[PDB]
């Protein structure tokens, strides 16, 4: 089974540049290699095909090279579609192999996060449960680290977040946290805070409310 | 031009069986061998089956060997996927895709725009949807908790405002139900003066909510 290695995982690219991804291969495949774009929510589409055969309909900045165990795909002048993740994939072994995929995003200028906190509603307090959510928004580059401390207890497993797609305008990201404890713990402690680590920001901010 | 559309997607116990289509247009489909791949939420690409043009060659990856069945009606021009012996793993968004003549070694073009399987022991359910509550800018969302499965719509003011609103992956709890946050910043002296409504909407339980948050 051949094993597909991309690097690297995120390529930070300003509009206009240059983008070049590596694909590895365990083993030759002679120019039997494919690629493949894939912008959130939509399928994957073919952009090359035998290493450097561009697939119809593609733009010319596209362009494959490689043969046997090294492959790039070369995006020329990064236009605002082309920004997505890219797939290889080796097309010369019977178990099909695909690369685990590289994200190629617009390098802006550092922005810190705007952060918020928000208490858990009444109205959900009243069925036993309470979510507390902190909002980071509109930073880059993508890394941030959010804590959450319960009078100054750190809290770790209680918390799951997800971050948005790169936005079309501004080119950053933003963050959603939410810490879950239920009624009769939340109702046990008083200061609530989301403390924040980003690159854009001098020392880590903080958030938080007395319940 | 070749278009692939894949239907049967849905929600499924593990223990249950079900059946994606996938229908061809635009090519000589019996010309061609056939595949099935594969994407988890938030994950890569996983080859699945081969059918070569006439049926008489199958190949599955280990993954799904013994448990998913790949066939195709050459006078119909569609593709199946027959799905048993399910676990939670397969869940994933599964795509048809159009091969070349021999089916070995092929790469994959068109894709059909996939379809969303769901192998869980949860139950179809609508989401509770609570207030993430507020010279400057200001934070307002809803917080649409506890649905299953995806996905969910969520909107501000019926589309009227769109400006500064993000709207998060959902993240799947260890209840088996899925959480997801809809958020937009606005003029700080406008909490008190405008309204703010989300358009929640869960098709597949039928729930619609339209939710004012204020402070």
């Amino acid at each position: 089974e051949i094993v597909m290695t991309q690097s690297p995982a995120t390529l930070s690219v300003s509009p206009g540049e240059r983008a070049t991804l590596s694909c590895r291969a365990s083993q030759s495949v002679s120019s039997n290699l494919a690629w493949y774009q894939q912008k959130p929510g939509q399928a994957p589409r073919l952009l090359i095909y035998g290493a450097s055969t561009r697939a119809t309909g593609i733009p010319a900045r596209f362009s494959g090279s490689g043969s046997g165990t090294e492959f790039t795909l070369t995006i020329s002048s990064l236009q605002s579609e082309d920004f997505a993740v890219y797939y290889c994939q080796q097309c010369d072994n019977w178990p099909p192999t695909f690369g685990q995929g590289t994200k190629v995003e617009i390098k802006r200028t550092v922005a810190a996060p705007s952060v918020f906190i928000f208490p858990p509603s009444d109205e959900q307090l009243k069925s036993g449960t309470a979510s507390v959510v902190c909002l980071l928004n509109n930073f880059y580059p993508r890394e941030a680290k959010v804590q959450w401390k319960v009078d100054n207890a750190l809290q770790s497993g209680n918390s799951q977040e997800s971050v948005t797609e790169q936005d079309s305008k501004d080119s950053t990201y933003s963050l959603s946290s939410t810490l879950t404890l239920s009624k009769a713990d939340y109702e046990k402690h008083k200061v609530y805070a989301c403390e924040v680590t980003h690159q854009g920001l001098s020392s880590p901010v903080t958030k938080s409310f007395n319940r | 031009e070749v278009q692939l559309v894949e239907s049967g997607g849905g929600l499924v116990q593990p223990g249950g069986s079900l059946r994606l289509s996938c229908s061809a247009s635009g090519f000589t489909f019996s010309n061609y061998a056939m595949h099935w791949v594969r994407q988890a939420p938030g994950k890569g690409l996983e080859y699945v089956s081969a059918i070569s043009g006439n049926g008489g060659n199958t190949y599955y990856a280990d993954s799904v060997k013994g448990r998913f069945s790949i066939s195709r009606d050459n006078s119909k021009n569609t593709l199946f996927l027959q799905m048993s012996s399910l676990k939670t793993e397969d869940t994933a968004v599964y795509y048809c895709v159009k091969g070349q003549f021999l089916e070995w070694y092929n790469w994959f073009d068109p894709w059909g725009q996939g379809t969303l399987v769901t192998v869980s022991s949860a139950s179809t359910k609508g989401p509770s949807v609570f207030p993430l509550a507020p010279g400057g800018t200001a934070a307002l969302g809803c917080l649409v908790k506890d649905y299953f499965p995806e996905p969910v719509t969520v909107s501000w003011n019926s589309g009227a405002l769109t400006s500064g609103v993000h709207t998060f992956p959902a993240v799947l709890q260890s209840s088996g139900l899925y959480s997801l946050s809809s958020v937009v910043t606005v003029p700080s002296s406008s909490l008190g003066t405008q309204t703010y409504i989300c358009n929640v909407n869960h098709k597949p339980s039928n729930t619609k909510v339209d939710k004012r948050v204020e402070p």
